[PDB]
C-alpha cells in the first residue's frame, strides 16, 4: 500500500572488492572483502580464513584501500561510498569487544562535475601523504593525510586530459607522481604528473608514452627497485619507465580481455591477472640487475574474477560477481604453473529471475533463482530450516520403528538400535561407527515391536503384539512376561521407566515395572477403539496422567492413573482417527500434542495436577500422518514430528514454534547417544536408516545446480514436477561450417529437440529440469538468431493441460527494432517436450502473463490478449496500442500494469463486456526502471535508477477525470541494490502482503505493507534509533536512504527500513528506553499509551519472524 | 539537385528584417520546478522549441513598449503552445530570450524588430490579462531530464576501464560498440539490443542517416539535448504532435519520438483537405543552415514555419512573383493555394538569376500541412 516495510532476507553475496594488509593488528594478515554495503574482516591463517568482524555501512563501498601513515602501529582503512561519503577507519579491540572507529570522515562530492565514464578511482601514494580521487572529468581531488585533517578537506587540481581510463601513484619518485592512460582525438596514451605539495598543482612528470595500444586499460605501479608502470591492453602488455620500454603481445592472452590484477610479492616481480572468462595468468618481470623482459603464463581456470588477492602459502582469494567466490591454491619443475580450487563461497548473484515453490503452504516454501552468468550460471534452491549432518546410511527397507537402547548397565551411552518391520524385529549393535546386526536374548524377532527400551531395576522392555517382555541386563533373559488374559493381540503400546499402558482393542491395561515382574494393576474398557496412548512422566519416573486417543469419539482425552478417571474430554472433529499423542513440557510449561491421520497437529496446554486443555490451537504439518518423538536438545526438550514434511517443535517465549527439517520424507526417528555418534539421531524412511546430528540452529540451506551457461527465466510446473528454464550459451564460429566453448545443460540433456534442422553467437534454449534430481530432462533449441524473452507455465481456456509458453524475438544485427517473433506453446508429456501450437507476432514478445484463462502478451508497443481455442490455437481477442514499449507486465484481477525502461507507468483494465482494454491511469517520469510489481489494486512498486524503490498510487481524491488518470508518488527509498525481479511469495508462515525481490548483488529482500499507525510508530522509532546506533564512517541514515540520482536527492518516504528497526534488539537496555521514551504504543484501541522497551521488544521480535534470519559472521 | 549561387547561411540571418541589430549575449535561466511570472506577446501563435530562433516585428504601442521594458530586464517572454487558438487556452510553453533587437522610428512610425531564442519549457499555472493588453503568465519551469547510461548502475567495476572506446571511423563498429557498452546487460533481465533502443548515441546516429537525406551537403550538435531540439524544430508535424513533443522531458524519449515520426510520417497533406497530398519526405531539403524548416516573420508580424521542398503537387499559383520581404534573398515568392480547398499552403520560390540552383522550390507553412502515415507520439 502507501506504507511499506523493506527488510533484507539474504545479505548481498557478490564480491566487488578485496584487499589484504594489517588492519586488526600489525602481527595479523587480514583479508578485507567488500560485498556492497558490507565489509567482512578475516584473519589469514595457515589452515584458511578466520572471520573476526563484519560491518555494514550506510553506503555502497566504491573504494576500499588499506594504508599505513607514518607513526601508526597498524594499517588504517579508507572507504569511499557511491554517494561520496569518505572515511578513515581503525580497528580497535579490547579483549572480546570489537569496534570500527571513524578517525576522519566527510562528503567529497562537488556541486558541479561530470562523473567519469570509467567511474570512481581512489588511490593512495606509497608515502601516505594523500588520497587521490578521480570522481569527475577534468578534476583530480586530493585529500591530504595530515593528522589534523579529520574532516577530509580536499582540493582539486585541474587535469587537461578529460577522458582518463585508469590512474595509479608511481613508486620510487622524488614527489607524489601519478601515471594514467587517457584517450584524445590522436589516440590512447600514457602520461605522468608530479603533485607539487607547495603549489597544489601538477608539475611535468618524469616520462610519457604517446600512441599506446588502442585498448590499454589497466595501470599497474611496479614497486622498487624497478619502479615504473605496466600497461595492460587487449592484445599486449607493456612496461615503461624514464628510459626503459618493454613490450609483449603473447598468443596466450590473444583471446582474453584482462580486467583485474594483484601483486604477488613486494618487489613486484610477479602479478596475477584475470580475464572476463575465468582464466588466471601470472605476469613475471624478468630481471638480468635490470628489468629485461615480460612473460605471461596461463595458470588455469578460476570463477570469473571481479578481483584477486594473493594471501600467503600460495593461496589466492578470487572475488566473484557472476559466480561463487573462491580460495585457490597455486601449486606452481615437473608440471607447469597451475591452480587448484580449495574452497568455494556461495554467490547467488546476479539473480536475473526467481520463483517460489510451495507458496500456498504457510511457510516452508523454497525460492529458486536463475543465478550467475556464462560458465557460472546456475539454479539456486533456497529453503530455510534445521539441517541434519548425515554420518551413516544403511540400506534396510520397510522400517516401522526405531528405538535407542543400552545393553550395558555400566555405560550411560546407547550401544543398540532396535528396529521393527512388518511382523518382525531386528537389533543392530554400535561399536563406534561400526553397525553390526546382532541377536538380543530375551527379545523376540517373531513379532513387530511397538515399543522397546531401558526400564527400571537395570532391565529392558520389549512390547510386541503377542506380549510385554521384561528382560534382565546382566543375564539377558526374559525374567517376566505379561500376556492378555485371552491371548488377544495388543493394538496400542505406551511405556515409561516404570509404567506400561497397553491397549487391547477398546480395553486398556496398566502394568507396573518391578524387579523381575510385570504386575497387572488396572483393566478398563473405553467407549471407542484406542488409536494412540501416552504416559510421559512430567515424578520419580511415575506419571499420574495418561493421554488416550479414540476412534468412534474422534477425541483426545487425559485419564487419571491408576484410577482411569476421565479428567478431560476434547473432540478433535472431522472423520480421521488420531495417530499419535504426547505429553511434553516446553520451557517449564506443560503441553499435550495430538497428531491426526491427515497430518493435522493439535497443541493444548496441560495442567499437571488438574488435567485440562489451556488453549485449543492447530498447525497443519503435512498430508501423511505425523509420528511424534521426544528428544533432548541441550537442557531443554524438543519434539521431532515425522511426516512427508518433518518438523522440530520447540519453545520460544513460553510459546510453541515449528521449525521445518531440511530433509525429505522421514517416517520414524529416535535420539541416539552412541559413543561414535554422541548427541545424534536415527532417521528412517521407506528404504534407509540414517544416523546424523541435527544442526545448532535454523539457517539457509542452498543447493547449487550448475548449468555452465546463463539461466535467464524460470517457471515452476507442479503437475510435471519440473522447472522450465530459458537459457543461453555462447558459441564461436568454426572453420568447418558454430561450436560450443564447453559442455553445458543445453548440450547435456537426457533428450533434446530443435526448432529446425570467430565471432560469438547466442544459442537460446528451453530446459526442463527435474524438481527433485535437478537433471536436465530435456533441452529445446530455438531458431537461429531467435532470442527467447519470456516464459509462463499455465492452463488456458477450457483445456486441462499445463503448458510452457515462450515469447521470442528475431534478432538481426542490421535491424534495430524487432520486426519478427513468436509465441510457442509447449507441453511436457511423458519424457518429451512437444510443440502444441505456434503464433507469429510482428515484434518482440517482451512479456507474457496468464490473464483469467487467456494469454496476455506485450509485443513491441502493444498489449495483446489471446484466447486458447478448442482447435488448440491462440486467437487474438484485443489490442492496446501504447505510446511506450510494453516491457513490463503485471496483473491483478482485470487490471494490467504496463511499464517501460524509462519508468513510464500505464494502468489498463480489461472490459469483459466490451472485449477490449481501457486506459485507467498513467505516469511519465523519465528514469531507468528495472522492475515493477502490483502491491494491491491501488498501489504499484518499482525499482528505478539509482538503486531506488518507489511506490505510486492511483488517486484517492478523485476530484476530476484528469486527477483520476494521474498516479501519485507516495513512496521513495534508496535501497542500495539493483532489483531484477519482484514476485509475490511466502518466506516464513502485524504486516500484510509479501513481495520478494532478487538483485544483481545476490541480495534477496522483502517488501510488506503497514497500517498508517504502524508506519508512524516505526518512523518515530527510526529517528530515535538514528541517534543511538553508531554509524561506520559517521554517515547519516537519512542521507543513505534518501532517493538518489546523479542530478537529484529527495528524502525517503512511505518506506520503513526493517534492517534499522531490527537493530533495536541489539542495543543496550538503557538505550532501548531512550528510543521508546516518547513513543505512542497502540495496542488496538486508538488509546496511544506510552511505549515500553518490552512492548517494542515483542513488536520488533515478530518482525524478525517475517523473513530469513542472518547468520553470525565470526566464530 | 545541389545549392549553387545561394549562401545557405543567408536565411538564418533574417536579412529581410533590415539593418544590423544590437546583440545581447547575457543568458537568463530559471531554477528547475520554480514558479516564474513571465509576459506573453498577444498575437504570437507559434509553438516554440528550445534553441529555435523566433523573428518578430511589433507595431502596436503596447507590444513595442513591452519589449522596450523587456530589453532593460531579463529579455525573456513566454511563448504559449495554445491547445485552443480560438479559446486562448494553453497548458504548456517555452520562454523566448531576446538576442537581437532594433527600433525604427522613421516617418514617426515605431516598429520593433527582435530575434529571440527558445530557452526553457514550462507548465501554465494561470493566464491573467494586464491593463496594457499584454497577458502575463504564471509558469512552472519544466526541467530537462538528464539520464546517465543504462549500464551506469549495473556496471561491473572491473569493466569500468573498458567504457572508453577507440574513435569511430561502419556497421562492424556499431556491432562492437553495442557488445562492449552493453556487456553488463547479462546482469539484468534484458538483452543488449534492447538497451540500444534507449541509447542516445545510437538513436542520434539513426536520425543522422535520415537527416543526411534532407541535407546531403556533420554540423549537428553532439549533446543529445541540443540534437533532439534541433531535430524537433525541423519535423513538419501538426500542432497536436508538436505539443506532445514539447511535453517530453527526456532527450532519449524525444530522440525516440523523432525516429518514430520520421519512420512513419512520410507524406505531407493539406490540413483542410486532410487526404490531399502536397509533397513527400523525399522532396524535403535544407536551403538554410538550420535545416529544412525554420520560423520567418512576414511584413505584418505574422510568423510562418516554412519548410523547403524540391517539388510540391496539387497547388495553384496566384499573383505574380515578388521579391518584397523575401526570406530567401535571390528568390521571388508566389502564393500557392491547395487546388481542392483553396487554403494557403505556402509559396513557390523562383530564382531571379539563371546561375542559381535550385531554380525553383517550395516553402510550405507548417500550420497548413498534416503528416500522414500512408497505408499520438511514440517514446
Ligand atoms: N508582402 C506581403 C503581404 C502580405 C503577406 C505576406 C507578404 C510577404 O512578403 N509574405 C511572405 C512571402 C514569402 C517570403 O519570402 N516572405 C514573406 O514575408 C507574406 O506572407
Ligand atoms: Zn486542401
Amino acid at each position: 500500500m502507501s506504507y511499506n516495510y523493506v527488510v533484507t532476507a539474504q545479505k548481498p553475496t557478490a564480491v566487488n572488492g578485496c584487499v589484504t594488509g594489517h588492519f586488526t593488528s600489525a602481527e595479523d594478515l587480514n583479508l578485507l572483502i567488500a560485498k556492497n554495503t558490507r565489509l567482512e574482516i578475516y584473519v589469514v591463517t595457515a589452515e584458511g580464513l578466520r572471520p573476526v568482524k563484519e560491518v555494514g555501512m550506510y553506503g555502497k563501498i566504491a573504494v576500499m584501500e588499506l594504508f599505513r601513515p607514518k607513526g601508526e602501529s597498524k594499517d588504517l582503512l579508507f572507504i569511499l561510498t557511491a554517494k561520496y561519503n569518505a572515511c578513515i577507519l581503525e580497528y580497535k579491540q579490547s579483549g572480546e569487544s570489537i569496534d570500527i572507529i571513524t578517525r576522519a570522515h566527510g562528503n567529497v562530492q562537488d556541486r558541479i562535475g561530470r562523473p567519469s565514464e570509467t567511474g570512481i578511482i581512489g588511490i593512495i601514494d606509497p608515502e601516505c601523504r594523500m588520497i587521490g580521487l578521480r570522481l569527475y572529468d577534468g578534476l583530480f581531488k586530493v585529500i591530504p593525510l595530515d593528522r589534523d585533517n579529520k574532516e577530509l578537506k580536499a582540493f582539486n587540481i585541474r587535469l587537461e586530459e578529460l577522458h582518463v581510463i585508469d590512474v595509479k601513484f608511481l613508486y620510487g619518485c622524488q614527489a607524489p607522481t601519478i601515471c594514467f592512460v587517457y584517450q584524445d582525438p590522436q589516440g590512447r596514451h600514457v602520461k605522468t604528473y608530479e603533485v607539487s605539495l607547495r603549489e597544489k598543482e601538477f608539475n611535468k612528470g618524469p616520462w610519457k608514452q604517446e600512441n599506446v595500444e588502442a585498448e590499454a586499460s589497466m595501470v599497474i605501479a611496479v614497486p622498487e627497485p624497478f619502479g615504473g608502470a605496466i600497461i595492460i591492453g587487449q592484445e599486449s602488455i607493456t612496461y615503461h619507465n624514464g628510459d626503459k620500454y618493454l613490450a609483449i603481445a603473447p598468443p596466450i592472452i590473444k583471446q582474453s580481455t584482462i580486467v583485474c590484477h594483484n601483486r604477488v610479492d613486494p618487489n613486484g616481480s610477479r602479478y596475477l591477472l584475470g580475464d572476463m572468462e575465468g582464466r588466471l595468468f601470472m605476469l613475471l618481470l624478468e630481471k638480468e640487475v635490470t628489468l629485461k623482459d615480460l612473460r605471461v603464463e596461463l595458470l588455469g581456470e578460476t570463477s570469473i574474477a571481479e578481483c584477486l588477492t594473493y594471501l600467503d602459502n600460495g593461496v589466492v582469494f578470487v572475488g566473484s560477481r557472476l559466480g561463487d567466490s573462491q580460495l585457490v591454491k597455486l601449486n606452481v619443475n615437473e608440471q607447469g604453473s597451475y591452480v587448484v580450487a580449495m574452497e568455494t563461497f556461495t554467490n547467488l548473484g546476479p539473480i536475473v529471475d526467481m520463483c517460489v515453490v510451495d507458496l500456498e503452504r504457510q511457510g516452508q516454501g523454497q525460492l529458486v533463482t536463475c543465478s550467475g552468468a556464462f560458465k557460472e550460471g546456475s539454479l539456486r534452491i533456497i529453503r530455510n530450516g534445521i539441517g541434519i549432518h548425515e554420518h551413516a546410511s544403511i540400506d534396510l527397507p520397510g522400517i516401522k520403528g526405531l528405538w535407542p537402547l543400552r545393553s550395558d548397565p555400566n555405560r550411560e551411552t546407547d550401544d543398540t538400535l532396535v528396529l521393527s518391520f512388518v511382523g518382525q524385529t531386528r537389533v543392530l549393535m554400535l561399536n563406534g561407527e561400526e553397525v553390526e546386526e546382532t541377536e538380543l536374548m530375551g527379545f523376540v524377532d517373531d513379532q513387530q515391536t511397538f515399543f522397546c527400551g531401558n526400564v527400571a531395576h537395570q532391565q529392558l522392555i520389549q512390547i510386541t503384539s503377542a506380549s510385554v517382555r521384561l528382560v534382565s541386563q546382566e543375564p539377558k533373559a526374559l525374567v517376566s512376561e505379561w500376556k492378555e488374559p485371552q491371548a488377544k493381540n495388543i493394538s496400542v503400546a505406551s511405556c515409561n521407566s516404570s509404567q506400561v499402558v497397553v491397549a487391547v482393542g477398546r480395553a486398556l491395561y496398566y502394568l507396573q515395572i518391578h524387579p523381575q515382574e510385570l504386575r497387572q494393576i488396572s483393566h478398563t474398557e473405553m467407549e471407542h477403539e484406542v488409536a494412540c496412548l501416552d504416559i510421559t512422566p512430567l515424578s520419580n519416573g511415575l506419571s499420574p496422567l495418561c493421554a488416550i486417543g479414540l476412534w468412534t469419539d474422534i477425541s483426545a482425552r487425559i485419564l487419571k492413573l491408576p484410577s482411569f478417571e476421565l479428567l478431560h474430554k476434547e473432540m478433535l472433529g472431522g472423520e480421521i482417527i488420531p495417530r499419535s499423542i504426547l505429553m511434553t513440557t516446553f520451557e517449564s510449561s506443560h503441553y499435550l500434542l495430538c497428531a491426526l491421520g491427515d497430518g493435522a497437529l493439535f497443541y493444548f496446554g496441560l495442567n499437571i495436577e488438574t488435567g485440562l486443555l489451556s488453549d485449543r490451537k492447530k498447525v497443519t504439518l503435512g498430508t501423511q500422518p505425523t509420528v511424534l518423538r521426544t528428544f533432548r536438545s541441550l537442557s531443554t526438550t524438543n519434539v521431532f514430528a515425522c511426516s512427508d514434511r518433518p518438523t522440530v517443535i520447540y519453545s520460544s517465549n513460553h510459546k510453541l514454534v515449528f521449525s521445518n527439517v531440511n530433509l525429505k520424507e522421514v517416517n520414524y526417528m529416535c535420539p541416539l547417544n552412541s559413543d561414535g555418534y554422541p548427541d545424534s539421531l536415527a532417521l528412517a524412511n521407506n528404504s534407509t536408516l540414517t544416523i546424523g546430528t541435527i544442526d545448532e540452529i535454523q539457517k539457509l540451506h542452498i543447493r547449487t545446480v550448475p548449468l555452465y551457461e546463463s539461466p535467464r527465466k524460470i517457471c515452476y510446473q507442479e503437475v510435471s514436477q519440473c522447472f522450465g528454464v530459458l537459457s543461453s550459451r555462447i558459441e564461436v564460429q568454426d572453420t568447418s561450417g558454430t561450436t560450443a566453448l564447453r559442455p553445458s545443460a543445453s548440450t547435456q540433456a537426457l533428450s533434446s529437440s530443435v526448432s529446425s534442422s570467430g565471432e560469438e553467437v547466442e544459442v537460446h534454449n528451453l530446459l526442463i529440469i527435474d524438481q527433485h534430481t535437478f537433471e536436465v530432462l530435456h533441452a529445446h533449441q530455438f531458431l537461429q538468431n531467435e532470442y527467447a524473452l519470456s516464459l509462463v507455465s499455465c492452463k488456458l481456456g477450457k483445456d486441462p493441460n499445463t503448458y510452457f509458453i515462450v515469447g521470442t524475438a528475431m534478432v538481426y544485427p542490421e535491424e534495430a527494432e524487432p520486426k519478427q517473433g513468436r509465441i510457442v506453446v509447449f507441453q511436457y508429456s511423458d519424457g518429451k517436450l512437444q510443440t502444441v501450437a505456434e503464433k507469429e507476432v510482428k515484434g518482440a514478445v517482451y512479456s507474457m502473463v496468464e490473464f483469467n484463462g487467456k494469454l496476455l502478451a506485450s509485443i513491441n508497443s502493444t498489449v495483446r490478449l489471446y484466447e486458447w481455442t478448442t482447435e488448440k490455437e491462440l486467437r487474438t481477442e484485443c489490442n492496446h496500442y501504447n505510446n511506450i514499449m510494453a516491457l513490463y507486465l503485471k496483473t491483478k484481477g482485470d487490471f494490467i500494469l504496463v511499464g517501460d525502461l524509462m519508468r513510464s507507468v500505464l494502468l489498463l483494465a480489461y472490459k469483459p463486456m466490451e472485449g477490449n482494454f481501457e486506459e485507467i491511469a498513467r505516469d511519465f517520469n523519465p528514469n531507468w526502471m528495472s522492475a515493477v510489481e502490483i502491491l494491491d489494486d491501488d498501489n504499484f512498486l518499482g525499482a528505478e535508477n539509482a538503486f531506488n524503490l518507489f511506490v505510486c498510487q492511483k488517486d484517492s481524491a478523485a476530484t476530476t477525470d484528469e486527477e483520476r488518470q494521474h498516479l501519485q508518488e507516495v513512496g521513495l527509498f534508496h535501497l542500495g541494490e539493483f532489483v531484477n525481479v519482484f514476485c509475490h511469495g511466502s518466506l516464513v508462515m502485524p504486516t500484510q502482503g509479501s513481495v520478494l525481490f532478487g538483485t544483481v548483488n545476490g541480495m534477496i529482500g522483502l517488501v510488506t505493507s503497514l497500517s498508517e499507525s504502524w508506519y508512524n510508530l516505526l518512523l518515530d522509532m527510526q529517528n530515535r534509533l538514528n541517534k543511538v546506533i553508531k554509524s561506520v564512517g559517521k554517515i547519516e541514515h537519512s542521507f543513505w536512504r534518501s532517493f538518489h540520482t546523479e542530478r537529484k536527492t529527495e528524502p525517503a518516504t512511505g518506506f520503513i527500513d526493517g534492517d534499522l528497526i531490527e537493530s533495536f534488539l541489539d542495543i543496550s537496555r538503557p538505550k532501548m528506553q531512550e528510543v521508546v521514551a516518547n513513543l505512542q504504543y497502540d495496542d488496538g484501541s486508538g488509546m496511544k499509551r506510552e511505549a515500553t522497551a518490552d512492548d517494542l521488544i515483542k513488536v520488533v521480535e515478530e518482525l524478525t519472524r517475517i523473513h530469513w534470519s542472518h547468520p553470525q559472521f565470526e566464530k | 539537385p545541389n545549392i549553387i549561387n545561394f549562401d545557405t547561411s543567408l536565411p538564418t540571418s533574417h536579412t529581410y528584417l533590415g539593418a544590423d541589430m544590437e546583440e545581447f549575449h547575457g543568458r537568463t535561466l530559471h531554477d528547475d520546478d520554480s514558479c516564474q511570472v513571465i509576459p506573453v506577446l498577444p498575437q504570437v501563435m507559434m509553438i516554440l522549441i528550445p534553441g529555435q530562433t523566433l523573428p518578430l516585428q511589433l507595431f502596436h504601442p503596447q507590444e513595442v513598449s513591452m519589449v522596450r521594458n523587456l530589453i532593460q530586464k531579463d529579455r525573456t517572454f513566454a511563448v504559449l503552445a495554445y491547445s485552443n487558438v480560438q479559446e486562448r487556452e494553453a497548458q504548456f510553453g517555452t520562454t523566448a530570450e531576446i538576442y537581437a533587437y532594433r527600433e525604427e522610428q522613421d516617418f514617426g512610425i515605431e516598429i520593433v524588430k527582435v530575434k529571440a531564442i527558445g530557452r526553457q519549457r514550462f507548465k501554465v499555472l494561470e493566464l491573467r490579462t494586464q491593463s496594457d493588453g499584454i497577458q502575463q503568465a504564471k509558469v512552472q519551469i519544466l526541467p530537462e531530464c538528464v539520464l546517465p547510461s543504462t549500464m551506469s548502475a549495473v556496471q561491473l567495476e572491473s569493466l569500468n576501464k573498458c567504457q572508453i572506446f577507440p574513435s569511430k571511423p561502419s556497421y562492424k563498429w556499431w556491432q562492437k560498440y553495442q557488445k562492449r557498452k552493453f556487456h553488463c546487460a547479462n546482469l539484468t533481465s534484458w538483452p543488449r539490443w534492447l538497451y540500444s533502443l534507449y541509447d542516445a548515441e545510437t538513436l542520434m546516429d539513426r536520425i543522422k542517416k535520415q537527416l543526411r537525406e534532407w541535407d546531403e551537403n556533420d554540423s549537428l550538435p553532439s549533446n543529445p539535448i541540443d540534437f533532439s531540439y534541433r531535430v524537433a524544430a525541423c519535423l513538419p508535424i501538426d500542432d497536436v504532435l508538436r505539443i506532445q513533443l514539447l511535453k517530453i522531458g527526456s532527450a532519449i524519449q524525444r530522440l525516440r519520438c523523432e525516429l518514430d515520426i520520421m519512420n512513419k510520417c512520410t507524406s505531407l497533406c493539406c490540413k483542410q483537405c486532410q487526404e490531399t497530398e502536397i509533397t513527400t519526405k523525399n522532396e524535403i531539403f535544407s536551403l538554410s543552415l538550420c535545416g529544412p524548416m525554420a520560423a520567418y516573420v512576414n511584413p505584418h508580424g505574422y510568423v510562418h514555419e516554412t519548410l523547403t521542398v524540391y517539388k510540391a503537387c496539387n497547388l495553384n499559383l496566384i499573383g505574380r512573383p515578388s521579391t518584397e520581404h523575401s526570406w530567401f534573398p535571390g528568390y521571388a515568392w508566389t502564393v500557392a493555394q491547395c487546388k481542392i480547398c483553396a487554403s494557403h499552403i505556402g509559396w513557390k520560390f523562383t530564382a531571379t538569376k539563371k546561375d542559381m540552383s535550385p531554380q525553383k522550390f517550395w516553402g510550405l507553412t507548417r500550420s497548413a500541412l498534416l503528416p500522414t502515415i500512408p497505408d499520438i507520439l511514440c517514446l
